[PDB]
């Protein structure tokens, strides 16, 4: 062949710019093999490139890029490949070309990501030829009929114009939009870039031929743009399209927060019956009413298990545990049959147990907003009055409003510190997220005292009221009072309060997080852990995970370690499969507090998911020698398996037997029994009608649910707050509404066996076992006598039909439809669930569904 | 498809490395 390029390299050294270029051409032809020799002589090619050149400036760049690529210095190869210009010839099946393309793409993505965060004008310029190579790759991918993943390259490079162009000028615009929204909600982290991408997405949505108003409202919820959603609704109502607006407002209530809803309602305020009932939808009157009606209609609660627990109870701890479990199993059902039957049992309570019992009443009557006030007045010392306040606040959940003035006035005119605590809790629950200045200032005044019972509630209610607001004044005041006070109970209240305050703010919470973590007060370090959780809620942020995991082993306070693990679960709830990997090792920790935190973190993360590895980890923990680790494991298992059948999870019956055994035991610890009783309550919560999921049906984080789970986890310090989990109960209902906003008798169709999503069967009394003679003894001739006596002598249906109030389990929505496409057609697939505006084409009598009385 | 898988792998790598950091620290404390 040639066996040596030395002659070709030597041709370069000459002074003739006609010999030099032929040398370069042969050298490029042979660089496939002789890069080894050419590398030592590259410097000559370098200087030859660095001149006028006369086609040397062109070809030497490519030659040097090729030799450097072969050598291994891609950083220097890129510069010369770029300098080549038009000689790169991106369109060719060459490995050198492919590798330099990859390196250039990586360099461009890095440069764009780096310089995007910098100021608008302070940007380090990009190389125009590098941009041209990137755009050539974009256009080649487009020409290859490979529209997808050009969006991915655009996302990585942080340039939108290409993203918009490729997602528009492409086939299957709906599919590409769905893929883009999945990417924008799930994978990408940068909030500013996410908002920019979503702005582009909504612009595309609106400019589409038939705008997808539901996805537009979802993106607008993410962007926090009540003015824009209000304008969209105004246009949608000016144009004759009412079912669109109905479902838009339902989803807006189900996803957006109270502040956003209030702002959009105000914008709308700024026939009129349409606007009035739109305001009513957004306020949520019909949403809560329909949920309460759904639960009462389907209140398939089981009383024998609660009766057995009551029979087995001996101690006040287990008594309040049974009260709370009844509350959970009757939440949103307004049926207090157990409490109205066991008046002696319920009356054996004292002190804060009466507080807890009244709170249980409130949770049971959750959503029962119409007869409130007078209902509690009928239902009826200082502890009873405070419990009534707290129960009424629990009934008036995040959606409060009218009753805020009543709570404010009576908490002003409250004398007993117990009553003040209860009223502060109720007012905080009612005003959660409102950020009302008057309520906040009244709670500030109530907190500004030296009394644990009042201060704890005052601080927690301050947190609930200021939730998400990020109010600098609120943070300053709460931290100052926490530092200046002397009551650890007030400190705990303020810790949870600050955590709630700094909610939903991903990176704006980091200064406060660092301050609290570096603070020397262990309760304030716990507050820092909770602030991390609330700020990086449901984001899987690796920085926050690293902080929490570091504190779980470096800190000295077991309380702070446990809080760190709980916060870890709160962060990772969005990827349930991911958390067990973290918590398998933590669960096997010699520190019982860290073990309990691991259990509770698994519970929060896989709440209402029924994962398998989580249960596998919990079961051995359920069998531990330490007291409270067992309680945590039991409660976490209940959280995980809430609304799960034996077929769906072939261990639910095992854990039901375990709970029954631990309750019916001689030596089982008081707190283990408490945990088991709670576990039963959560497992059968809402009469098998409600599940616990921290995120909405559309993926948006559910602020009431996360707040409820956090405050419930903060029952280790205060039992009455254990009822806050009521906020975390979401009805697993698919409800069809027609144009009249009344529920018609529809027949939903689910194609699955009627045993994977059916209610657990009632188990009846265990029946009486008589005394048995033991294996009548066999004698020598007994067998002969027996011989003498011997001589002397399914369909499994594959179908499921559900009435219009349809308790459809979260996994039982993907498989759901109607028979033969009846008169009613769904506005959106029967997979998202929730409340669907069933459009109707056939006109008939259209009989409605009765509004069952609210008694159970 | 490919971009989603790539992002999944990137996140898995970050998660695994933070987990390893935690295990190193916990091992140190266990030795103490």
């Amino acid at each position: 062949m040639i066996t040596s390029a030395a002659g070709i390299i030597s041709l370069l050294d000459e002074d003739e710019p006609q010999l030099k270029e032929f040398a370069l051409h042969k050298l490029n032809a042979v660089v496939n093999d002789f890069w080894a020799e050419i590398s030592e002589s590259v410097d000559k090619i370098e200087v030859l490139y660095e001149d006028e050149g006369f086609r040397s400036r062109q070809f030497a760049a490519l030659v040097a890029s090729k030799v450097f690529y072969h050598l291994g210095a891609f950083e220097e190869s890129l510069n010369y490949a770029l300098g080549a210009g038009d000689l790169f010839n991106v369109n060719d099946n060459s490995e050198y070309v492919e590798t330099i393309i990859a390196k250039c793409i990586d360099h461009y993505t890095k440069q764009c990501v780096e310089n995007a965060d910098l100021p608008e004008g302070e940007k380090k310029p990009i190389d125009q030829r590098l941009e041209g190579i990137v755009n050539k790759m974009f256009q080649r991918c487009l020409d290859d009929h490979k529209y997808k993943q050009a969006i991915g390259i655009a996302l990585e490079t942080r340039r939108l114009d290409v993203f918009e162009k490729t997602i528009l000028e492409s086939n299957d615009v709906p599919g590409m939009l769905a893929y883009s929204l999945k990417l924008c909600m799930s994978l990408m982290q940068n909030k500013q870039f996410r908002n920019k991408v979503l702005r582009v997405l909504v612009k595309i949505y609106m400019n589409l031929e038939k705008p997808d108003f539901i996805n537009v409202c979802q993106c607008l919820i993410f962007l926090d743009d009540p003015q824009a959603v209000s304008d969209i609704l105004e246009k949608l109502v000016k144009e004759d399209n009412l079912l669109m607006a109905y479902q838009i407002c339902f989803d807006l209530y189900e996803s957006a927060s109270q502040q956003f809803l209030s702002s959009v309602i105000q914008n709308l305020r700024t026939p009129k019956d349409q606007t009035l009932k739109m305001i009513k939808i957004l306020s949520g009157e019909m949403a809560i009413e329909l949920h309460l009606q759904f639960l009462i209609r389907n209140n398939n609660t089981d009383l024998m298990i609660l009766k057995n627990t009551k029979d087995a109870v001996r101690n006040s701890v287990c008594h309040t545990a049974t009260v709370i479990a009844n509350s959970f199993m009757h939440c949103g059902t307004t049926s207090d049959q157990f409490l109205r039957d066991n008046l002696e049992w319920l009356a054996r309570a004292t002190n804060w147990a009466k507080f807890t019992a009244t709170a249980s009443l409130g949770v049971i009557h959750k959503g029962h907003e119409k007869e409130a006030l007078q209902l509690m007045a009928t239902y009826l010392s200082a502890y009873q009055e405070g419990g009534g306040l707290y129960a009424l606040g629990l009934i008036h959940a995040n959606h409060g409003g009218d009753i805020i003035d009543y709570l404010l006035n009576q908490l002003k005119n409250a004398s007993n510190d117990i009553v003040r605590h209860g009223g502060s809790l109720g007012l905080g629950l009612a005003a959660m997220g409102t950020a009302r200045q008057d309520v906040y200032d009244l709670l500030k005044t109530n907190l500004y005292q030296d009394d644990a019972v009042t201060g704890e509630a005052a601080g927690l209610a301050l947190g609930l009221v200021m939730l998400g607001s990020k109010n600098a004044q609120a943070i300053e005041d709460m931290v100052g009072y926490a530092q200046e006070t002397q009551h650890e109970k007030i400190l705990r209240g303020l810790a949870v309060g600050i955590a709630l305050v700094m909610y939903g703010r991903m990176e704006e919470a980091d200064a406060l997080i660092e301050s609290l973590c570096r603070d020397k007060d262990p309760i304030l370090r716990r507050s820092g852990m909770y602030t991390v959780a609330m700020a990086y809620c449901g984001s899987g942020n690796n920085k926050a995970i690293r902080r929490l995991l570091h504190v779980a082993v470096s800190d000295v306070n077991d309380d702070v370690r446990r809080a760190a693990v709980e916060s870890l679960g709160f962060i990772l709830f969005r990827t349930p499969e991911q958390c067990p990997s973290v918590v398998s090792l933590l669960s096997e920790s010699y520190n019982p507090h860290v073990r309990y935190g691991a259990a509770m973190a698994l519970g929060i993360c896989c709440a209402g998911t029924g994962n398998k590895e989580a249960i596998n980890l919990l079961e051995p923990m359920t069998n531990d020698p330490v007291n409270y680790v067992r309680q945590g494991a039991l409660i976490a298992s209940a959280l995980i398996m809430i609304q799960q059948t034996e077929i769906t999870c072939p261990k639910v019956n095992q854990f039901r037997q375990l709970y029954s055994k631990v309750i019916n035991d001689k030596h089982d610890d008081v707190m283990a029994k408490f945990g088991a009783i709670l576990a039963q309550g959560i497992l059968d919560a809402g009469g098998h009608n409600v599940t616990i999921s921290l995120q909405s049906r559309t993926g948006h984080t559910h602020m009431p649910s996360v707040v409820g789970v956090l405050v419930f986890t903060q029952f280790w310090f205060w039992f009455p707050l254990s009822h806050f989990l009521s906020l975390a109960y979401t009805p697993t209902c698919v409800i069809g509404l027609n144009k009249d906003l009344k529920m018609p008798k529809v027949q939903y169709k689910s194609n699955c066996k009627p045993s994977t999503f059916a209610y657990p069967a009632p188990l009846e009394v265990p029946k009486e076992k008589e005394k048995e003679k033991v294996s009548t003894a066999v004698l020598s001739i007994t067998a002969k006598a027996k011989k003498k006596e011997k001589e002397k002598e399914e369909p499994e249906p594959n179908f499921q039909l559900l009435d219009n109030p349809a308790r459809v389990m979260p996994a039982q929505l993907k498989v759901l439809t109607m028979p033969e496409t009846c008169r009613y057609q769904p506005f959106k697939p029967l997979s998202i669930g929730g409340i669907i505006i069933l459009k109707d084409t056939s006109e008939d009598i259209e009989e409605l569904v009765e509004p069952v009385a609210a008694h159970g | 498809d490919l971009y989603s898988r790539y992002k999944k792998l990137q996140q898995e790598l970050e998660f695994l490395e933070v987990q390893e950091e935690y295990i190193k620290d916990e091992q140190k404390n266990l030795k103490k």
